[PDB]
């Protein structure tokens, strides 16, 4: 309201293609985690389901990227078999 | 290439599936490498020829009336 107006949230449209800059504002406010945000606010959230929340979202984010670390790191040997036949 | 059943008698021995299938997958193995002649008797052991039936129709002769 007392900041200065076109700089926030702002999206320049090249070459009018509309739908590519429509496209690059919701994955910055989607990055940015404005769009989970704004429909997490349509109705209130009690504070001991947003704890419950969190910590289920904090607990699934180290779970997957442990999996996805352990993935990594043991499709070093998907090569061929080298000692095929025994 | 010979059936599992052939195989389990050339060998008297009882066999699985995987087990046919990883045998088949080593020969094939060894007929892109450059094989010699010891090596493709051995082959041919376990290459049962397929007989391929004529499609082609049979003639009937031409006869002569009187």
């Amino acid at each position: 309201a007392k900041h200065l107006k076109f700089i926030a949230r702002t999206v320049m449209v090249q070459e009018g293609n509309v739908e590519s800059a429509y496209r690059t504002l919701n994955r910055i406010l989607t990055m940015d985690g404005l769009i989970e945000d704004i429909k997490h606010r349509r109705y209130y959230e009690k504070p001991c389901r947003r704890r419950q929340r969190e910590s289920y979202e904090r607990c699934r984010r180290i779970y997957n990227m442990e999996m996805a670390r352990k993935i990594n790191f043991l499709m070093r040997k998907n090569r061929a078999d080298p000692w095929q036949g025994c | 290439w010979l059936i599992k059943e052939e195989l389990e008698e050339m060998l008297v021995e009882k066999l699985s599936d995987l087990d046919y299938m990883q045998f088949i997958r080593l020969l094939e193995k060894l007929l892109t490498s450059q094989c010699g002649a010891a090596e493709e008797e051995f082959v041919q052991r376990f290459r049962r020829s397929v007989t391929l039936e004529s499609k082609k129709q049979l003639i009937e002769p031409v006869q002569y009336d009187e």
